[PDB]
This record gives C-alpha cells, structure tokens and sequence, in this order.
C-alpha cells in the first residue's frame, strides 16, 4: 500500500511512542541526520576493512 | 489515531488497517503550533462538536 515516505516516518515515531507532530515539526533536522548517519557508514566501510 | 484522507473534494480522518471515513473534528484531532512549519498541510474546516449546543 503506498504511503508518502514522511507520513511512514511519522508512524515509526508513533510506534517508539514520540507523538507524531515531533517528526512534521523537526522533519529537515531528521531527514539530514539520517543522510549524514549513512555518509558515516560509506566512509566506515570504504577506510576500514 | 488515523490518517487523514480525501475522495477529491472533501477530507475525512480514518483508521489506518481499514477504510471507515470519518467528519474531521477537535475530537479525533490534535493541535500542535501554526501552518507555516509542517511541510504539506492543506487547508480544512475542522469541526466543533460543542459550538451546535452554543448556537442552540
Ligand atoms: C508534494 O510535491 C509538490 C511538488 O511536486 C509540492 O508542491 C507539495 O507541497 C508536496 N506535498 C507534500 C504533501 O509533501
């Protein structure tokens, strides 16, 4: 069934028990800390064997 | 607890799992700040279940 990506997100938020304007409200924040959290993990495994 | 959906004209709130459409309301509704933050909002009527009784 498809779902806009952010409103998924504000489910997931829903379901760790963050009341769910949390996300709509820090959504750029989220969406650039998720970003940058799989940048570190390119360069983890492209340094580090 | 829902998800707010459209026919194309109006807006209603439903349950996720199974659709059962339902009149927007302060009631299955919360407020949390101004429009200018969310990205995406639309503009609705949300109903007042207690203004009838003060228009009565
Ligand atoms: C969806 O994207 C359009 C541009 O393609 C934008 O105008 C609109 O505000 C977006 N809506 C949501 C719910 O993100």
């Amino acid at each position: 069934l498809q779902i806009p990506f952010a409103m998924q997100m504000a489910y997931r938020f829903n379901g760790i028990g963050v009341t769910q304007n949390v996300l709509y409200e820090n959504q750029k924040l989220i969406a650039n800390q998720f970003n940058s959290a799989i940048g570190k993990i390119q360069d983890s495994l492209s340094s580090t064997a | 607890e829902g998800v707010f959906v459209s026919n194309g004209t109006h807006w209603f709130v439903t349950q996720r799992n199974f659709y059962e459409p339902q009149i927007i309301t302060t009631d299955n509704t919360f407020v949390s700040g101004n429009c200018d933050v969310v990205i995406g909002i639309v503009n609705n009527t949300v109903y007042d279940p207690l203004q009838p009784e003060l228009d009565s």
